[PDB]
Order: structure tokens, then C-alpha cells, then sequence
């Protein structure tokens, strides 16, 4: 039973930083690529970032490139997203998606429930 | 080179009929055939490639079939927009076109 | 471009010698680089090769004894030779071989003399 | 992808016909694109002149291999066709086009009429 | 980036009618298109993968088709549980871009 | 459960280039595993981690068919723990790969008299590919300090090189179509049973 | 193929000694290693499969361990009927099964 | 208790044909894959060929591919190996081995006494 | 390894004559053969790549031909500066092997 549970969302003032942690279960997390996707309130789905199985190769979206950082801990079976310099446009629901086999970033077979991030004062 | 013989030279049909145009290769070309449609005075439009694959945006009434030395372009229900010239081009060795088939109003 | 070999000389049989190849005009870490030796009075003989990604290939007569590597900080090619034998006495050239038939890519070094004798 | 043909439409026999295709909306020096020149005589069928890849490699119809030269100006993002030793049989409508493969042409230009007469 | 355009952005049909959505990509993506269904409040659910194949447990009324740049998504017999927003996603290259969305309503 | 579309993967008229290899996902179907190896056309059938005779009695969650065309002499590089140009810059299989590699000679289709330039491989790359990673960028390769500015010159090379495929080439230089079936069995219920 | 190399190629030990035989693969073979025993003039007999599982009917003194490219066969207490040739085989490439060179255990 | 008995060996001239047989007893022959494995005189073991439990799939080693043919008869509980165009390297003792069947990979668990084939003239 | 048999090992001639060097590969190497020139005591210099393509700056009098197993290296008009050693090398099959060598002398 593959499960992906996000946590760490909350109210954060603009310009601060937040950390979202996605815990994986039911599969060998240490060998699969991982995606972070987000959806803004009332808008469509926006892909944020992807990370390889060993964590060496990281890819981001232009709206977040140079602003977010995606990492993983295979010993803890977790996927972390560090969000620095938060704008009002980052308020959204974040999901972590299971990727392809080793370095296949083009699959989103299993999605998480998602956590809410509200950037406001 | 590979010579493509296309038949019929001129074809008369009405709107809603079923049109069949045949193309024959001088030597074996496997399934490497393409079908283009061209209006008088305009640039040709790609319809079929790989002798069976529909080009994106082409109406589904066009079908391409055959392989080896016999290929066929079939229009199930003819429409006024489909009265044009149809060319078959092989790419087994370089690219060679057929002399074309003109579909006129009966 | 300029390739300069160094680190040769004379060594006792069974010794280890590190040949260096200083490079100007292109980056070592992102190029195919070969080491080719020529025995005195004999013909050329390919010894080692390294790819753009770092994959290394060696001749059968030198496999397990020679090791080709690169250094980005000094932009130098390196060839470490262990368990040297009298037949290894030769002149060694570091070259940037032509890959994919791209003209103007091939360039050889001056060569360094290695003498393995007692 | 938008392709526009330009060039003198009243070239003389035994001269060199030159045509230029300007590409807008897509780059000519990136991606896998096969920039094709295809000609059609009046009342006849299409004839494929040739193609050039984004790496500069060209491919020609064997009947016109000796008289056709296709080049790419990456500064202006255009590609040009030169046909020398032109006779009266080269009067035709010339199209340029883009193709993702070396098999067919899926994008076409408006085409320019080139007449050969003395 | 690859641009995905959905048509229509919103449509309404009676129960039992055939609902048709189209997704057009700015470049060739072969057969690398997913179709997702999202109800308000829940995470997106993958209905169609590879532009024609149905995910496990998906009812046979949902179907997909197309290859290249034009793709079609079809609900043959609309049901009250099929009222949701339908997205098309490409995975030919990074970034993985979704479509604009399509809200389905009941007449 | 209907029949798995192995026929589309194996009998496709056009195959992808090795740098842009196709991948098809297969699930929720009945698989004719033991019927895949019924013809004698396969000139290379090598399974790693699974016995080809035990596939019909095995249920998997997913079957991934990666298809492309390479050179004959490069078919040996489609295997775990291989090195070269295809293994490092075009298509890499992991060390603990569990699947089967099936390659066959396609000199009739993928080889043309004037040369078939539709198939290309990445010749230059700053690093080796991670397993199952696809690189399709056509950025000019910079082998020196001077930036290339999108134009190939000295120390600037186009990363993709084409196999000039002709029917007169030797068997080591003739085209070979390669299909790699990777079998994934997670804790999720299996749906690709034989 | 995957070459299997056994160390030592031959060893001498007496009854009651603890014997270890190392098998090395050219590339990683996961845990698909089999240990067989063959007497002179007889047929080989399976001792270990999957590099850790003991075959039925085999004495419990035989054990196997290892992974990746390095595997070990251990006989805790050597006995007169244990003097034979021990082979290691990789089953990772199921259609290219390859045996090792052999390790002839002799009497000191 | 598993019984495997080889037969049909002897001296065969180079390039000729020789058919080896293997009779099986005390186990369900029609439920296990069967291997032929040869050992050269004074050399190590060498896997030759494998056949499936239903006889549909037959696989051969590289040195023997396209030169040997392995078949089975479940009615008689017999395994046949036809060797055509024999070379000097084929002089060896052949054993029919039963597949264990407990793993996704082949592994022999019971071997017959083997029959000698001598390629000489 | 692929054995290259370059013949003859010495074809001493005069200035202005034609030179023909033949190289034979044991296996099939397609067109991937490189002809190198080496002056006495100098580094080898690439003259011909892929058996028919002149290198950058090389005089046009050098030429090559052949594919498969047999290859030919020709000097249209021998010159005093062409007195060197000429090797044939296959480069697309590891291990990379050179030819025997041809010592060009003055007659």
C-alpha cells in the first residue's frame, strides 16, 4: 500500500521560509524519483519540482527556480521542500507525487493528500 | 530511383461518397509512405505519414492503408473541403512524389 | 591549444611513475583524452582513453596497471603507471582525439620518455 | 513555425538561382529540425530539392546533387538555397518547409514563383 | 515549455450525453498525455494515461485518444458522479505542464 | 482484462532514437509472455532477474517497454553494468535491473540506400546518465572556455551524431531494434498477470 | 557475460577446520548465487541457493552469505565427506548462467 | 527423492548428430524446467540449455545457440537433447538437472549421473 | 582486437611520384579509419579522418578511399616535406589498434 503524507504547512509571513515534509510508505522510497506539485486556490495545477533517486539531480519550475530547494532523506524515507522568500503567489495546496523508476521524472503515478500553505500577514 | 504510380489520374465524385486513391511503388518501400493534400495555388498539407498514421489536426474521415508496393488513401464521406489534389511520397530511398490525383465535382 | 607532457624519466623495473599532461586551449574534464605510446624503433600503440563523462578504457597489455585520470583545478591529464616492465620503455603522447569526425579537433602533445630498466 | 520565401523571380538561364527562407517562431540552430526545399513545376507534381539539418549536414535528391547547395545563416535565422547552371526547366514554385524527421514535411511556406527566361 | 490548450474551458450536458474535450500541445509529445479528474476538495485522480489507456478501476465510459499534438477525451454516458474538473497533462519533457482545466456541469 | 498491447511495441513501424527512446506503460491486461518468444526473429534475448519461462506464472504491477534503435555492435551495451557511449550518454540500465532485453536485426526497415539519418545518439555529455534518465536537449556542447552562443565552432560541437544506416554495412554497423521490458511488482495489487 | 572468480583456487585443511571460499562477480548479481559441491567422478550436488538458503538434505554446517559482487561459502567444521570441489554460479542473467573456476578442498 | 538417468552418449565423429536422453522419476516432471549442463574433461561446469515445464520455451547458451535442440516429452517423463554439427569443444559429460522452482531465477537442485560425449575421429 | 595490416612497410620514391598505401582490417570497421603522419622525433599529425576526409589545413594532395576492410591512402604528388611515417588506425572499436607503419624514404 503506497502512501504519501505531506506535513509542515501553515501560515507564514511573506519573505519568510517554510519546510514541507512528505513521508513515504509502502514502497522502496530510496530508489524512486519524486515530484512536488501545487495548486493555487481556484486555479489549475502547477508542477513545482522534481528530484532523482539519489537526490543528485534537482529540477525546478521557473516560477520557483532559485527560490525553492528540493531534497530527500532515504534513511528517513522523506522528501523535503524548503521554501525561501515566499510571495503571495505561493499560497497553495502542495502534493508530493511518486516519480519514475530511478531517474524518470515523467511519471506521477501516486499523489499525496497535500498540505495548505497560506502566505499572508 | 523509386517511381510512384498513382491512380486514377482524374477522379469524379460527389459530396458524401467514398473515394479511393491507389499508389504503387516500383520497389518495396515497406510502410514508408506519406499523403499530402494541395489546393490550387496553395501550399500542400500533410495528411498521412507512415502510410497509416493520421497527421495531427487532419479530419478522421481520411484513412491510409497498405504496405510493400500497394497503398491506398480512402475518404469515407467526402466533403467540399476535400476536393483537391492528393500526392503520395515514398521515403524508402530519398523522397519521391507521385504525379497526384485530382478529385473533381461530378 | 598546447599539450605539454612531463613526469617521465627513468625508473627501476616494478616502479610507479605518474605522467602529467598540462593543457591549454580546452577543458580537460569535458573532452575525450587518449594516451598513446611508441616504443623506440617500433610503431604507435594505444594505451588508455577517457571519455567526456569519465569512462576509462585501457589496453589488454596495460589493464590493471595503468590508470588515466583528469584534474580540473590544474586542467591536467594524468596517467599513473604501476608495476612497470621493460617493454613499457617508450615515448608517451597525450592527445585529444577526433570524435565524430569533427575537423580541427585532433591535437597531440610533445611526448615524454619513460625508461624502465635496471 | 512560419517560413517566408524571398528571392528574385526572374533569374536568367545558366545563372545561379538564389532563394532565402526566413524562419520565425522557431529557431534554426536548435532542436531536431530538417529544413527542406521542395519545388513544383506548373502543372506537374512536387519535387524534393533537399534538406539541411540543424547541425549543417545536408541531404540532396540525387538528380540535383551536383547543382544544389543549401546553407544556413544562423545570424539571421534563415536558410538559403542556391541552384547553379539553371536551365529553362527550373521554372517552378519553390516552397521551404520544416520537418521533424528526414521523411516528410509537415510545415510549408507560401511559396515563390521563379521564372527562367532570356 | 510545452503549452496545453483545452477546449472547451467549461461545458454542460445532460445525463447520458457524450462529453468531448480536446487538448492541443504546442509541440509533438507522442502519446505522453495524462487525463486527470478533480472534484472540489480532493486531490486529482488519474483517469487516463498514455492518452488512450484507462487507469485501474476506471469505468469503461471514460476514453481517450489521439497521438502527436491533438488529443481527445470522451465520456460516453455522463453520470452524476462525473461532475468534476478535467485536466490534461504532458510528460514528454520537464517541466510537466498541466492544461487549463474544464468544468463540467449538468443542464 | 483484455490483452496487453505488446504487439504495438514490437510491431511498431517507426522506432525512437536511442537518445529519445520511447517508453510505454502496460497494466490492467492479460499478457502473452510465453507467446512473445515464439518467432525466431529475435537475435538477442537476455533476461536479468526474471526467468523468461516463469513470466506466465508471475503477476506484476507494471510492465515498462522502452524501445529504440541502435547499432549492432552496441547491442551488447544494453545490460546492467555496461559502459560506452550508449550506456553512458543515451540509455542506462540500473545494476539491479529486473527485466528482459530483446533486440533484433532490422536492416530491412531502418536502413535506406541513401542513408537513414533519422536515428541519432548523444556523442558528447559532461557526465554519465543515471539509470532510466532521458536527455533530449540539443544545446551546443562547450568543450572550452569560450561560450558557444548557440553556434558550433572551435571547441563547440553539436551533441547528437547520426548513424548513417545503409544496407551495405556490416552486421555490427546495421540497425537493431531494441525493446527492454522492465517488470515492476510493488505492494499494490498486481494487474499484468499472464 | 558475468565472470565468476573463486578464491583460493585450491586450499588444504584438516577435519574440524573452518573453511571459507570467496566468490567474486565481475558486476553486481544482487543475491542470485548458488553453491554446488562435486565429488571426483560423481555428479554435482546443490548446497546453497539464493546465496543464503540451505538446500534440503544438506548438513547445517554449510552456510552462505554476501551480496553485490562478493559472496562467501562457510563450512564451520570440515569433515571427511566435505573434501570436494565447490562451485559458485550466478543466476542474475538467467539466460547466461555461468559457473566459477572451482575450489578444490584437499587434505593437509 | 528425485531420479534422473542420462543415456545415449558415446563417440561421435565431428559434424555428425547425437541424441542424448534423460529419464526422470520420483517427481512431477511436467511441472519443472529442465536444464542440460556439460562439464569438459578436467574443466569446470558449463550450462548448455533450458526448457520450460510445458516445452513451449527453449533457450540455449551462446556457444550452443542454433546448434543444439532441447525438447521434452511429459507423457514419457523424458528429456531429449539433439546435438547437430558437433565440434571438438563439445567433448564433455552432459547432465540433466532439475530446476528448483523456488525463485524467479534458474538454479539446479538435482543432477543425473551424466553421459559422456567424445567428439573425435 | 582488430589487426590492421598496413603494406608496404617502405615505398621509397622520388619527389612528384604517386604514393599508394593499403591498410586491411581483420574485422569490419565500416569507414572509421584515421591516417596519421609522424615526422622523425615529432608527434603524429592527423591527415585523414574517416578514411576519406581531409583534416583542417592539410594539403589537398593527400587523399583516402575505401570502406569495410580495405582502405587506401594516396599522395597525388610526393613532396620533400611528405617524407615521414604514415599509420592507419581504427578508432571506433576498443581496443584501438594502429597499423604496422610505412617508412617513406627518398630514392
Amino acid at each position: 500500500q503506497v502512501q504519501l503524507v505531506e506535513s509542515g504547512g501553515g501560515v507564514v509571513q511573506p519573505g519568510r521560509s517554510l519546510r514541507l515534509s512528505c513521508a513515504a510508505s509502502g514502497f522502496t522510497f530510496s530508489t524512486y524519483a519524486m515530484h512536488w506539485v501545487r495548486q493555487a486556490p481556484g486555479k489549475g495545477l502547477e508542477w513545482v519540482a522534481v528530484l532523482s533517486y539519489d537526490g543528485s539531480n534537482k529540477y525546478y519550475a521557473d516560477s520557483v527556480k532559485g527560490r525553492f530547494t528540493i531534497s530527500r532523506d532515504n534513511s528517513k524515507n522523506t522528501l523535503y521542500l524548503q521554501m525561501n522568500s515566499l510571495r503571495a503567489e505561493d499560497t497553495a495546496v502542495y502534493y508530493c507525487a511518486k516519480g519514475g523508476s530511478y531517474a524518470y521524472y515523467y511519471y506521477m503515478d501516486v499523489w499525496g493528500k497535500g498540505t495548505t500553505v497560506t502566505v499572508s500577514s | 530511383a523509386i517511381q510512384m504510380t498513382q491512380s486514377p489520374s482524374t477522379l469524379s465524385a460527389s459530396v458524401g461518397d467514398r473515394v479511393t486513391i491507389t499508389c504503387r511503388a516500383s520497389q518495396d518501400i515497406n510502410s514508408w509512405l506519406a499523403w499530402y493534400q494541395q489546393k490550387p495555388g496553395k501550399a500542400p498539407k500533410l495528411l498521412i505519414y507512415d502510410a497509416s498514421s493520421l497527421h495531427s489536426g487532419v479530419p478522421t474521415r481520411f484513412s491510409g492503408s497498405g504496405s510493400g508496393t500497394e497503398f491506398t488513401l480512402t475518404i469515407s464521406s467526402l466533403q467540399p473541403d476535400d476536393f483537391a489534389s492528393y500526392y503520395c511520397q515514398q521515403y524508402k530511398s530519398y523522397r519521391t512524389f507521385g504525379r497526384g490525383t485530382k478529385v473533381e465535382i461530378k | 591549444v598546447q599539450l605539454v607532457e612531463s613526469g617521465g624519466g627513468l625508473v627501476q623495473p616494478g616502479g610507479s611513475l605518474r605522467l602529467s599532461c598540462e593543457v591549454s586551449g580546452f577543458t580537460v574534464t569535458v573532452n575525450y583524452m587518449t594516451w598513446v605510446r611508441q616504443a623506440p624503433g617500433q610503431g604507435l600503440e594505444w594505451v588508455a582513453m577517457i571519455y567526456s563523462g569519465g569512462s576509462t578504457f585501457y589496453a589488454d597489455s596495460v589493464k590493471g596497471r595503468f590508470t588515466i585520470s583528469r584534474h580540473n583545478s590544474k586542467n591536467t591529464l594524468f596517467l599513473q603507471m604501476n608495476s612497470l616492465r621493460p617493454e613499457d620503455t617508450a615515448v608517451y603522447y597525450c592527445a585529444r582525439p577526433i570524435v565524430g569526425g569533427i575537423a580541427g579537433m585532433d591535437v597531440w602533445g610533445l611526448g615524454t620518455t619513460v625508461t624502465v630498466s635496471s | 513555425v512560419q517560413l517566408v520565401e524571398s528571392g528574385p523571380g526572374r533569374v536568367k538561364p545558366s545563372q545561379t538561382l538564389s532563394l532565402t527562407c526566413t524562419v520565425s517562431g522557431d529557431s534554426i540552430n536548435s532542436g531536431i529540425n530538417y529544413w527542406n526545399w521542395i519545388r513544383q513545376p506548373a502543372g506537374k507534381e512536387l519535387e524534393w530539392i533537399g534538406r539541411i539539418f540543424t547541425s549543417g549536414t545536408t541531404h540532396y535528391n540525387p538528380s540535383l546533387k551536383s547543382r544544389v547547395t543549401i546553407s544556413v545563416d544562423r545570424s539571421k535565422n534563415e536558410f538559403s538555397l542556391t541552384l547553379n547552371s539553371v536551365t529553362a526547366a527550373d521554372t517552378a514554385v519553390y516552397f521551404c518547409g520544416r520537418g521533424g524527421t528526414d521523411d516528410y514535411v509537415d510545415y510549408w511556406g507560401q511559396g515563390t514563383l521563379v521564372t527562367v527566361s532570356s | 515549455d510545452i503549452q496545453l490548450t483545452q477546449s472547451p474551458s467549461s461545458l454542460s450536458a445532460s445525463v447520458g450525453d457524450r462529453v468531448t474535450i480536446t487538448c492541443q500541445a504546442s509541440q509533438d509529445i507522442s502519446n505522453y498525455l495524462n487525463w486527470y479528474q478533480q472534484k472540489p476538495g480532493k486531490a486529482p485522480k488519474l483517469l487516463i494515461y498514455d492518452a488512450s489507456n484507462l487507469e485501474t478501476g476506471v469505468p469503461s465510459r471514460f476514453s481517450g485518444g489521439g497521438s502527436g499534438t491533438d488529443f481527445t477525451f470522451t465520456i460516453t454516458s455522463l453520470q452524476p458522479e462525473d461532475i468534476a474538473t478535467y485536466y490534461c497533462q504532458q510528460y514528454d519533457n520537464l517541466p510537466l505542464t498541466f492544461g487549463g482545466g474544464t468544468k463540467v456541469d449538468i443542464k | 482484462t483484455n490483452l496487453c498491447p505488446f504487439g504495438e511495441v514490437f510491431n511498431a513501424t517507426r522506432f525512437a532514437s536511442v537518445y529519445a527512446w520511447n517508453r510505454k506503460r502496460i497494466s490492467n491486461c492479460v499478457a502473452d509472455y510465453s507467446v512473445l518468444y515464439n518467432s525466431a526473429s529475435f537475435s538477442t534475448f537476455k533476461c536479468y532477474g526474471v526467468s523468461p519461462t516463469k513470466l506466465n506464472d508471475l503477476c506484476f504491477t507494471n510492465v515498462y517497454a522502452d524501445s529504440f534503435v541502435i547499432r549492432g555492435d552496441e547491442v551488447r551495451q544494453i545490460a546492467p553494468g555496461q559502459t560506452g557511449k550508449i550506456a553512458d550518454y543515451n540509455y542506462k540500465l540500473p545494476d539491479d535491473f529486473t527485466g528482459c532485453v530483446i533486440a533484433w536485426n532490422s536492416n530491412n526497415l531502418d536502413s535506406k540506400v541513401g542513408g537513414n539519418y533519422n536515428y541519432r545518439y548523444r556523442l558528447f555529455r559532461k557526465s554519465n546518465l543515471k539509470p532510466f534518465e532521458r536527455d533530449i536537449s540539443t544545446e551546443i556542447y562547450q568543450a572550452g572556455s569560450k561560450p558557444c552562443n548557440g553556434v558550433e565552432g572551435f571547441n563547440c560541437y553539436f551533441p547528437l551524431q547520426s548513424y548513417g544506416f545503409q544496407p551495405t554495412n556490416g552486421v555490427g554497423y546495421q540497425p537493431y531494434r531494441v525493446v527492454v521490458l522492465s517488470f515492476e511488482l510493488l505492494h499494490a495489487p498486481a494487474t499484468v498477470c499472464g | 557475460d558475468i565472470q565468476m572468480t573463486q578464491s583460493p583456487s585450491s586450499l588444504s585443511a584438516s577435519v574440524g577446520d573452518r573453511v571459507t571460499i570467496t566468490c567474486r562477480a565481475s558486476q553486481s548479481i544482487s543475491s542470485y548465487l548458488n553453491w554446488y559441491q562435486q565429488k571426483p567422478g560423481k555428479a554435482p550436488k546443490l548446497l546453497i541457493y539464493a546465496a543464503s538458503s540451505l538446500q534440503s538434505g544438506v548438513p547445517s554446517r554449510f552456510s552462505g552469505s554476501g551480496s553485490g559482487t562478493d559472496f562467501t561459502l562457510t563450512i564451520s567444521s570440515l569433515q571427511p565427506e566435505d573434501f570436494a570441489t565447490y562451485y559458485c554460479q550466478q543466476s542474475y542473467s538467467t539466460l547466461a548462467l555461468t559457473f566459477g573456476g572451482g575450489t578444490k578442498v584437499e587434505i593437509k | 527423492e528425485v531420479q534422473l538417468v542420462e543415456s545415449g552418449g558415446g563417440v561421435v565423429q565431428p559434424g555428425r548428430s547425437l541424441r542424448l536422453s534423460c529419464a526422470a522419476s520420483a517427481f512431477t516432471f511436467s511441472s519443472y524446467d529442465m536444464h542440460w549442463v556439460r562439464q569438459a574433461p578436467g574443466k569446470g561446469l558449463e550450462w548448455v540449455a533450458v526448457i520450460s515445464y510445458d516445452g513451449s520455451n527453449k533457450y540455449y547458451a551462446d556457444s550452443v545457440k542454433g546448434r543444439f535442440t532441447i525438447s521434452r516429452d511429459n507423457s514419457k517423463n523424458t528429456l531429449y537433447l539433439q546435438m547437430n554439427s558437433l565440434r571438438a569443444e563439445d567433448t564433455a559429460v552432459y547432465y540433466c538437472a532439475k530446476d528448483g522452482g523456488k525463485l524467479w531465477v534458474y538454479y539446479f537442485d538435482y543432477w543425473g549421473q551424466g553421459t559422456l560425449v567424445t567428439v573425435s575421429s
